[PDB]
RNA sequence: AGAGACCGAUAGCGCACAAGUAGAGUGAUCGAAAGAUGAAAAGCACUUUGAAAAGAGGGUUAAAUAGCACGUGAAAUUGUU
RNA sequence: GUGAAGCCAGAGGAAACUCUGGUGGAGGCUCGCAGCGGUUCUGACGUGCAAAUCGAUCGUCAAAUCUGAGCAUGGGGGCGAA
RNA sequence: GCGUGAGCCCGGGUCGAACGGCCUCUAGUGCAGAUCUUGGUGGUAGUAGCAAAUACUUCAAUGAGAACUUGAAGGACCGAAGUGGGGAAAGGUUCCAUGUGAACAGCGGUUGGACAUGGGUUAGUCGAUCCUAAGCCAUAGGGAAGUUCCGUUUCAAAGGGGCACUCGUGCCCCGUGUGGCGAAAGGGAAGCCGGUUAAUAUUCCGGCACCUGGAUGUGGGUUUUGCGCGGCAACGCAACUGAACGCGGAGACGACGGCGGGGGCCCCGGGCAGAGUUCUCUUUUCUUCUUAACGGUCUAUCACCCUGGAAACAGUUUGUCUGGAGAUAGGGUUUAAUGGCCGGAAGAGCCCGACACUUCUGUCGGGUCCGGUGCGCUCUCGACGUCCCUUGAAAAUCCGCGGGAGGGAAUAAUUCUCACGCCAGGUCGUACUCAUAACCGCAGCAGGUCCCCAAGGUGAACAGCCUCUGGUUGAUAGAACAAUGUAGAUAAGGGAAGUCGGCAAAAUAGAUCCGUAACUUCGGGAAAAGGAUUGGCUCUAAGGGUUGGACAACCAACUUAGAACUGGUACGGACAGGGGGAAUCUGACUGUCUAAUUAAAACAUAGCAUU
RNA sequence: AUUAACGAGAUUCCCACUGUCCCUAUCUACUAUCUAGCGAAACCACAGCCAAGGGAACGGGCUUGGCAAAAUCAGCGGGGAA
RNA sequence: AAACUUUCAACAACGGAUCUCUUGGUUCUGGCAUCGAUGAAGAACGCAGCGAAAUGCGAUAAGUAAUGUGAAUUGCAGAAAAUCAUCGAAUCUUUGAACGCACAUUGCGCCCGCCGGUAUUCCGGCGGGCAUGCCUGUUCGAGCGUCAU
């Protein structure tokens, strides 16, 4: 048989990410002297669209505390903030929407966005558009703090971790069908190329798992071991249940 | 070029004010090298050239 | 209505080979390659236009004298005078409200 | 497929090589197909006698290579005969 | 095409210069036999490789 | 460098020759055909017909039915008688 | 060609929102030329003009439209609206 | 002649240098086949055929020879998405002149992209060169037995600025960076007109310019304890110091819609000069009447400034929108010439007219104008607007500013982006074709191959049809008109009875006005279904701008409506141009694929669901 | 399961329409045709009139009969198990 | 009876077999050990009085020096040896392991020196240099890695 679409993704080549549009990764600023012990304050110049992501982006200038330069970050844009709007990073800053501030001066029950999973790491969780991250509360003794993630996951992070008070702008983007082919299409140009989508039983044996036969039938259960060899794994991975979701589910 | 307006004046005392040049098919070079008004190009062909 | 041709070996309307129609005293129309128009510079806090500086192809400002590129007052070139007169009065009210807050401490914090 | 396709060849996937000569350079992968340019070691194979010997010592000038025989012969000796004007 | 690199240019030059019969004065020379340019070429014949 | 119970121009190396050449292929690569007048060019002066190519005379040679489509000159196939 | 939002005016009514003239210029809308494609004649041709062309008839034609150059993916590999 | 035979010997002819018998030895040793290999040659056979792209004809010259050479004349086609004029790729001399036997130009050939002999490509301004893009290759390192793989800033001690001596070498500051290749359509310093050759020209010649770099002058400006002046302001003026360090701008950006300005083209009127027609008519029909780069000067929407303070809200676009965050209004500033005038520049170009002449020399006269129009075509600019779960490069380079380091002779220079002036600008490409013959398809192949410019009429219209400029008249010819064909049509009466099947063909068709069902996702269906009108001529009305004094006069196109008359009862008169309806199966739709037998119900799709 | 709209998808019927047909006829151009010039290819054991018989059970050849007269042109599609 | 077809013969065509030849292959045997950063093999472009190719050569270009031989070369022309052999001295364009960085560009640099343009800085001409890995040495350095005053 041959290699299937899946194992080709990882080759590169066509499957890579479009990157020329975006201007700059959405990172905080580095976890430096001024954001450990006090704050620093930041400008606002523009809220930007970055090609490829549903969020907004924020354009922050900072002052540099060593050097007569300034520096310009890029922020995940919170919704409610705006252009010409003074930001505080640091653990003294104040609870505001748009600061950002470490963990473990954060009351328990606040959202914030671009959580870092360890300090220093400038932001890695809940940074996509009408999502966020909850503080549920924290261990001092231990120098943690327990989250709860967009998905519904329980995490511990050290205190230490920032993040930005508020929710990630872009509402509700999901809210509206693509209702067509060509947005679908436009959505995913400035991705990856990755759509259309050819189902695997459309295929020929030699193309995919699913293969041929004389009715498009995949013949086998869909349902594939967390084990499988690579090129085995088509269909539902690891699957612990299938069928409609008829009720609440244990697991979060 | 200047090479060519070099070795010109040095060869026949040759003053010009500017020179084209091209590269002919044959892959030989070929210089017009203008000369200076006072000097009148006809006589210089027939004394130095053994132009008529 | 003579047709007209490139006069130069780019066949393409790539957005440099901007042409113009004109009539010589030949008495036939002929094609002129023109530049790309020039651009007016823009003030650096609100974006709009700033008068009294002509627009035109960057490498042409090397050109011409500084009294045709700037405007005489603070920030001439690359602020709009708007601008100006909000920096002056921010920077004002700033230093005077800075003063007034450090003596109101000093009165207010340090007289035991 | 077939005559209407062979009008639109056009384009030019090898160009002339500056080590061998030949009409193999890859334009894009600029690696020739011929001699293996630029790598240091000329590209041989042992599959083809026919290519090796095509490009083989001998077939060239040897414009140095020649001389040595002579060379050898007579010791690799230095100076004139003896009474030889200069 | 108009376009040419030198290295095109000198190459056809180079062509051209070969492109030609063979002398007269040749063919009377003792032991000779060439009777003609067996590598004559022409440009709606055979095509040279640049 | 010397030899052969070897091959003798469809043979012998692909190549006895301006052969790894001419030519083909984008390319890696593929890759031919093609030797012999005569001892000596002595390679046909000159006349004539023809627009010319050529022909007919004439000449060279031991020989031109050895005339650069050249030693000999088979068969297939063809013309005349 | 059709004529989506938005806008102007006038009619009703009590309200609230009904109606009627206009304006406007949206849509993977539509007729249709070039381009792109290739349905039928199962036409021509079928030792062809052509190792896939020719004619008529057809599909689409403002956007999942057509296309150049540069560049990337190399054989059990690639690429595939399959 | 001998031998049963494979064969052997001899006679005659041709021919020109070696060869044979006998006994042994030796082998690449015996051909009708193998769709055998190479080469050569037949019948077929003077046969199939040389029939797409409308088309040739007369006279003359040339020549041995002319349908396919040339001149003139006529008749035609391409008909501005050209058979026109130029380019990119690709070719490489095919370009020009002269000559020409054979071969090639599937007929001929005096002709040729053929053959032969000689020529032809001129750049500081056009490109490459410079920059970076997708990307590729180094480096430090790390893998790999290794050819080499990753790596492109990453676990690296990776650089650039100034001062000082007779003399290069003595120091002092800054540092986070620290490669190359990659676009003849992206970015980008600068050249226009006229003329000229057989063949090049934005390259040559003449005139008139510009840019970059480097040098130092003259004038001007500013100052002398210092680095201009004016304006309320927007800002202006010929300059009018300014290190490090930093900030900003430009380069620099999508698609589409209507509107406005400008250039060019088209069209109309008058005049000038020439030409065509002129039985008759036509103050007629056609052509010419031009003005470059570079500059000076005056303007040109949006915006911004000043006064002032708006509801009885006002201003205002086709559309919108705008205003106590300051509108209308009045007055200014300013970005923006492809606008007017002037220099260039009439001296050019062009058009007429008249006098020289083997040539050498042409020479000399004149003229080269004024208006109008627009849903016109094309390019460009501007202000608005729409769409996006799509927001539509980078870098080199150039400029401004914040800052204030250094430096700056009351009788002398003056760290000047002002005027004038001086010097220089290397290298490679440049011919020609770009295609029914210059490229690729074995070829001079009805195929394929990326662009620019783009006339008149009809008409909604780069539809079809006809024409102008320009280009061709090139595709083997002559004669005849049998069958069968290919292509184009017409048929009485019937009207699908043909056939697997209405395949093929026919019928419908533009515009205006009426009228339009079931069903429906309320958007459609719909041009449903159907019906009427359409020419020519003579009139009438309406739809605008300007000025006077509610009318008059002047100016200007078209679009619509109404009436009479009239003929062939005809009029979208060619061309152009939907057949329609009642249902069933199926895929929701738009879209995509088996290049070269399958375009579909297959694939994709949005939506849904699962992991 | 249904389904408006859409379809060079498959199917049945109706109106219109017509040479699809009854049942064919006629016209035009270009061929074919004849000429000048030029000029292939496929194919080919040898060849080329039949009837029957036998035969490898369908002969051009064999056996027995019929018969049987140069050299040819345009068509043609029975045979050559072309 | 001609023509046509066929058969036979002579001559003439077509074609290149046969015979004879061979400055070529093929095989065996013997001797020898000599490429390259002092730039190889290979590639490109040029060089002759009249050459396209082959052969030879490299701007000193169908070759220069030197030695030996001893009168040619030759198709023509020309001149006062030779397209001779040998070969120890030289030249040796652009390249190429290819080396300033590149190269699909006859592209873009830096250093030293000289000669000109007013010139340490810019321009032009000329000459010589600038790759990488590693070894030895030299010199200048870094590190509280470390030793004494
Ligand atoms: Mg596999
Ligand atoms: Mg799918
Ligand atoms: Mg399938
Ligand atoms: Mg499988
Ligand atoms: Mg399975
Ligand atoms: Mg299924
Ligand atoms: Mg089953
Ligand atoms: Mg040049
Ligand atoms: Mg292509
Ligand atoms: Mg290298
Ligand atoms: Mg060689
Ligand atoms: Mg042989
Ligand atoms: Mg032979
Ligand atoms: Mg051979
Ligand atoms: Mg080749
Ligand atoms: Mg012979
Ligand atoms: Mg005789
Ligand atoms: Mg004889
Ligand atoms: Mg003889
Ligand atoms: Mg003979
Ligand atoms: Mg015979
Ligand atoms: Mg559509
Ligand atoms: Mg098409
Ligand atoms: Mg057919
Ligand atoms: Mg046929
Ligand atoms: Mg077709
Ligand atoms: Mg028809
Ligand atoms: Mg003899
Ligand atoms: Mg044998
Ligand atoms: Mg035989
Ligand atoms: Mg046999
Ligand atoms: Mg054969
Ligand atoms: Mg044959
Ligand atoms: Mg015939
Ligand atoms: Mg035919
Ligand atoms: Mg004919
Ligand atoms: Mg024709
Ligand atoms: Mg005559
Ligand atoms: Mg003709
Ligand atoms: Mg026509
Ligand atoms: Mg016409
Ligand atoms: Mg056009
Ligand atoms: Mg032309
Ligand atoms: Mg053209
Ligand atoms: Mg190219
Ligand atoms: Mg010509
Ligand atoms: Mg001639
Ligand atoms: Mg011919
Ligand atoms: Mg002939
Ligand atoms: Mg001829
Ligand atoms: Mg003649
Ligand atoms: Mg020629
Ligand atoms: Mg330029
Ligand atoms: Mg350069
Ligand atoms: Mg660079
Ligand atoms: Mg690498
Ligand atoms: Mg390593
Ligand atoms: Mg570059
Ligand atoms: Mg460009
Ligand atoms: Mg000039
Ligand atoms: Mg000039
Ligand atoms: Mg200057
Ligand atoms: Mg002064
Ligand atoms: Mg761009
Ligand atoms: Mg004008
Ligand atoms: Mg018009
Ligand atoms: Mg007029
Ligand atoms: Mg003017
Ligand atoms: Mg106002
Ligand atoms: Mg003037
Ligand atoms: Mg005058
Ligand atoms: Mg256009
Ligand atoms: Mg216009
Ligand atoms: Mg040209
Ligand atoms: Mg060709
Ligand atoms: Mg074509
Ligand atoms: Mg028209
Ligand atoms: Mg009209
Ligand atoms: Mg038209
Ligand atoms: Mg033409
Ligand atoms: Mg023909
Ligand atoms: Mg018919
Ligand atoms: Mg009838
Ligand atoms: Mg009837
Ligand atoms: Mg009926
Ligand atoms: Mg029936
Ligand atoms: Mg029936
Ligand atoms: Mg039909
Ligand atoms: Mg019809
Ligand atoms: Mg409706
Ligand atoms: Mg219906
Ligand atoms: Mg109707
Ligand atoms: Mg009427
Ligand atoms: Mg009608
Ligand atoms: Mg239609
Ligand atoms: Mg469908
Ligand atoms: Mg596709
Ligand atoms: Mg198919
Ligand atoms: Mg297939
Ligand atoms: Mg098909
Ligand atoms: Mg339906
Ligand atoms: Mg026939
Ligand atoms: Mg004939
Ligand atoms: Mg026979
Ligand atoms: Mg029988
Ligand atoms: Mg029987
Ligand atoms: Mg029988
Ligand atoms: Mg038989
Ligand atoms: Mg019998
Ligand atoms: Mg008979
Ligand atoms: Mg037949
Ligand atoms: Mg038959
Ligand atoms: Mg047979
Ligand atoms: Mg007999
Ligand atoms: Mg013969
Ligand atoms: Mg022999
Ligand atoms: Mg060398
Ligand atoms: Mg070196
Ligand atoms: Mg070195
Ligand atoms: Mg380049
Ligand atoms: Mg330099
Ligand atoms: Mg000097
Ligand atoms: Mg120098
Ligand atoms: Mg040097
Ligand atoms: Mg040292
Ligand atoms: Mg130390």
């Amino acid at each position: 048989g041959r290699v299937i679409r899946n194992q080709r993704k990882g080759r590169g080549s066509v499957f890579t990410a479009h990157t020329r549009l975006r201007k700059a990764p959405a990172k905080f600023r580095p976890l430096d002297y001024a954001e450990r012990h006090g704050y620093i304050r930041g400008i606002v110049k523009e809220i930007i669209h970055d090609p490829g992501r549903g969020a907004p982006l924020a354009r922050v200038v900072f002052r540099s505390p060593y050097k007569y330069k300034q520096i310009t970050e890029t922020f995940i844009a919170n919704e409610g903030m705006y252009t010409g709007q003074f930001i505080y990073a640091g653990k003294n800053a104040a609870l505001t929407v748009g600061n950002i501030l470490p963990l473990s001066s954060v009351p328990e029950g606040t959202v914030v966005s671009n959580v870092e999973e360890k300090p220093g790491d400038r932001g890695a969780l809940g940074r996509t558009s009408g999502n966020y991250v909850t503080v549920v509360g924290h261990n001092p003794d231990e120098g943690k703090t327990r989250i709860k993630l967009p998905s519904g996951a329980k995490k511990v992070v050290p205190s230490s971790s920032r993040g930005m008070i508020g929710i990630v702008a872009g509402g509700g983007r999901t809210d509206k069908p693509l209702l067509k082919a060509s947005r679908a299409k436009h959505k995913f140009a400035v991705k990856r190329n990755r759509w259309p989508k050819t189902r695997g039983v459309a295929m020929n044996p030699v193309d995919h798992p699913h293969g041929g036969g004389n009715h498009q039938h995949i013949g086998k259960a869909s349902t594939i071991s967390r084990y499988a060899a690579q090129g085995q794994k088509a269909g539902l991975i690891a699957a612990r249940r299938t069928g409609l979701l008829r009720g609440t589910q244990k697991t979060k | 070029k200047a090479q060519i307006k070099q070795a010109l004046k040095k060869l026949y005392d040759i003053d010009t004010v500017k020179i084209n040049t091209l590269i002919r098919p044959d892959g030989t070079k070929k210089a017009f090298a203008r000369l200076t008004p006072d000097v009148d190009a006809l006589d210089i062909a027939a004394t130095k050239l053994g132009l008529v | 209505p003579t047709r007209v041709t490139y006069r130069r070996r780019n066949p393409y309307n790539t957005t440099s080979n901007r042409t113009r129609v004109i009539k010589t005293p030949g008495g036939q129309l002929r094609v002129l390659h023109i530049k790309k128009r020039g651009t007016a510079p823009k003030c650096g806090d609100c974006g709009i236009k700033l008068p009294g500086i002509p627009a035109l192809r960057p490498r042409e400002y090397a050109t011409i004298s500084k009294p045709k590129k700037t405007v005489q007052r603070a920030y001439g070139g690359s602020r709009c005078g708007n601008c100006v007169r909000d920096r002056i009065i921010r920077a004002f009210l700033i230093e005077e409200q800075k003063i007034v807050k450090k003596v109101l401490k000093e009165q207010s914090q340090a007289e035991k | 497929k077939g005559t209407s396709s062979f009008g639109k060849r056009h384009n030019k996937t090898h160009g002339l090589c500056r080590r061998c000569g030949r009409r193999s350079l890859h334009n894009q992968k600029k690696v020739c197909a011929s001699c293996g340019y630029p790598a240091a070691k000329t590209r041989k194979y042992n599959w083809s006698e026919k290519a090796k010997r095509r490009k083989v010592t001998g077939t060239g000038r040897m414009r140095y290579l020649s001389t040595v025989p002579r060379r050898f012969k007579n010791g690799f000796r230095t100076g004139v005969p003896k009474g030889a004007r200069g | 095409p108009s376009h040419k690199t030198f290295r095109i240019k000198q190459k056809l030059a180079k062509a051209q210069k070969q492109n030609r019969p063979i002398p007269q004065w040749i063919r009377l020379r003792t032991g000779n036999t060439i009777r003609y340019n067996a590598k004559r070429r022409h440009w709606r014949k055979t095509r040279l490789g640049l």
